């Protein structure tokens, strides 16, 4: 108790050189008083928000979407000048497919209220970043908000049932094997394998299910749309539902070799 | 001795209302002043409309130190946790969080400087605005995003946002946000009719289907992790991910998940999901899963 108080007074004195023969307790109390009198404003809070979540404040009009205030922070989050944002509407700074959603969030027909949504805003052939906007409405009708950026071939991956049927295949297949994804789905992978290698493939599948979780590996000749035998390495592991441990499917990464 | 009045003037000079500052014991004033000084030090490091910035936030800002001291918390924290700024500033973060998370917090304070995680903090506020005390406390999942930086040692500046409870909704939901209900294995069991217009699925055909089959494989690493978090802490926010659309292509989604329990036997019943559609159907020509082809 008394030790905590002494450590408190000392750590107070610790960081302040002005008072640091260390004096009477009352004098360091009035000392901290006088040092604080020389000294929480908004610019530090702005930098705290920009540090924590890379966010910037903006006030727009609820009716015409013309922004009435953008903070400087708009420049590091979107590489967009302040002069751009000021004098325009949010509809111009938002992905065209996102205007209707904007329209509702800026609507005053439904409801001091609070807003929270996601959209895509263009940054400095265009490019859009996902921005989470949280804010409320203010008569000034206007929307006060903070928009923040969270921001946190030679192969193709496929999903299979434990039998070996393609239940999922990514587009990269068309470049590696030459098939459109539709010609692979619903068919067993051993259908596309050289018969001489087929058994091997099947064995590997039996092994990925017996040895759950562990990634297994097999190399075989895959038939392409051009009917050429292409050697390929497939690394396969079963994926389990993290709650029930049920095998959802088997993930394979088929890599040209 | 008038040291009591010296403390009075210390608290008045402290940056907060007089009604809060004067109802303060000695050690509490010492704590507050020390933390304000250390926060000012780090702020000099980093920097070299307050009510608007504060009330426009869906969370609270906190700068914690390497030893776990919460040397600064913003005023709005009460609005979210009940515990107030003066009650928490200066105390260790481990004295307020779920112990089963502590190690994870311990691993985000250490040492790339970007941090993004979920923790459980004490909460004495209820959905009615009424506030209970420390002995009767509910765990509240916070999504914390921030940066760890070094000053002259280390500290962690993080925004912590709560994840809304789908039952206790206080904000408007737009045309392209819809609700979904799952068992705890994430198997679909209820979905909103908006999914027919948004992704093309009719609610009925999804019933009983595993959601693990309906997301682009490239996102698996995220999704499972979220599931795991959802099952260890009861609430989670996913990253941006791709859900395959009915007739080919996919659509971009971000969804919050909450484990909801039966009030009568207190067991977890199922999972709610507030899904934010973030785009239209992209690459609608390409099919990726068997559920799309059988739909041609
Ligand atoms: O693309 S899904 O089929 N997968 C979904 N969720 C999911 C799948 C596998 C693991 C974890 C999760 N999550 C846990 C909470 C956030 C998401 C989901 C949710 C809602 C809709 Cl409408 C569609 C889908």
């Amino acid at each position: 108790r008394r030790n905590k108080m002494t450590a408190y007074i000392t750590e107070l004195s610790d960081m302040v050189p002005t008072c640091s023969r260390k004096p009477d307790k009352l004098t360091i109390l009035r000392m901290a008083v006088s040092h604080m009198k020389s000294l929480l404003t908004d610019q530090e809070l702005k930098h705290l928000i920009l540090e924590a979540a890379d966010g910037f404040l903006f006030i727009v009009s609820c009716e015409t979407g013309r922004v009435v205030y953008v903070s400087d922070s708009v420049t590091p989050v979107l590489n967009q000048p302040q002069s751009e944002w000021f004098g325009s509407t949010l509809y111009d700074q938002v992905h065209p497919d996102d205007v209707d959603k904007l329209r509702e969030q800026l609507s005053t027909s439904e409801n001091g209220s609070r807003r929270s949504f996601i959209c895509r805003m263009r940054c400095g052939e265009p490019h859009f970043v996902v921005v989470h906007c949280t804010g409320y409405i203010k008569a000034w009708f206007c929307l006060v908000a903070i928009g923040r950026l969270q921001v946190t071939p030679t192969e193709f991956i496929s999903r299979h049932n434990i039998e070996g049927i393609f239940t999922f295949v990514d587009h990269r297949c068309v470049a590696t094997v030459g098939y459109q994804p539709q010609e692979l789905l619903g068919k067993n992978i051993v259908e596309f394998c050289h018969p001489e290698d087929q058994q091997l493939l099947r064995d590997s599948f039996q092994q990925v299910v017996k040895l759950k979780g562990q990634v297994l590996s097999v190399m075989f000749r895959f038939r392409s749309k051009t009917r050429e035998w292409l050697w390929m390495r497939t690394s396969s592991f079963t994926f389990q539902n993290p709650y029930s441990d049920e095998i959802e499917y088997i993930i394979c990464t088929n890599t040209n070799v | 001795s008038k040291e009591t009045e010296v403390f009075y003037e210390l608290a008045h000079e402290l940056p907060l209302p007089h009604s809060v500052s004067s109802h303060l014991d000695k050690a509490s004033i010492m704590r507050l002043a020390i933390s304000f000084l250390r926060t000012h030090k780090l702020l000099s490091s980093v920097c070299s409309m307050d009510n608007l910035y504060l009330k426009a936030l869906e969370g609270f800002i906190a700068v914690v130190t390497q030893d776990g001291d919460m040397i600064f918390l913003s005023e709005n924290i009460s609005k979210f946790m009940g515990l107030t700024q003066v009650e928490l500033t200066g105390h260790s973060i481990f004295d307020f969080t779920h112990p089963c998370d502590h190690e994870e917090i311990r691993e985000n304070l250490t040492l790339s400087t970007e941090r993004d995680f979920f923790m459980r903090m004490k909460c004495t506020v209820t959905n009615r605005g009424r506030t209970v005390n420390l002995k009767s406390a509910t765990w509240k999942v916070l999504h914390c995003t921030g940066q760890v930086r070094v000053y002259n040692l280390s500290c962690l500046i993080i925004m912590c946002e709560p994840i809304q409870h789908p039952s206790h909704m206080d904000i408007p939901l737009d045309s392209k946000t819809f609700l979904s209900r799952h068992s705890m294995d994430m198997k679909f069991t209820y979905c909103d009719d908006r999914i027919l217009e948004l992704i093309g699925y009719h609610p009925e055909e999804l019933l009983g289907r595993s959601a693990y089959e309906f997301y682009h494989a490239l996102d698996s690493e995220n999704m499972t992790k979220s599931h795991q978090n959802l099952c260890t802490k009861g609430q989670v926010v996913s990253g941006q991910y791709r859900m395959l659309a009915k007739h080919g292509g996919y659509v971009w989604l971000e969804t919050q998940g909450t484990v909801i329990y039966n009030p009568r036997n207190l067991q977890p019943q199922c999972i709610m999901c507030v899904n934010y559609v973030l785009s239209e159907i992209e690459k609608n020509d390409v099919v990726f899963s068997m559920d799309q082809t059988e739909s041609l």
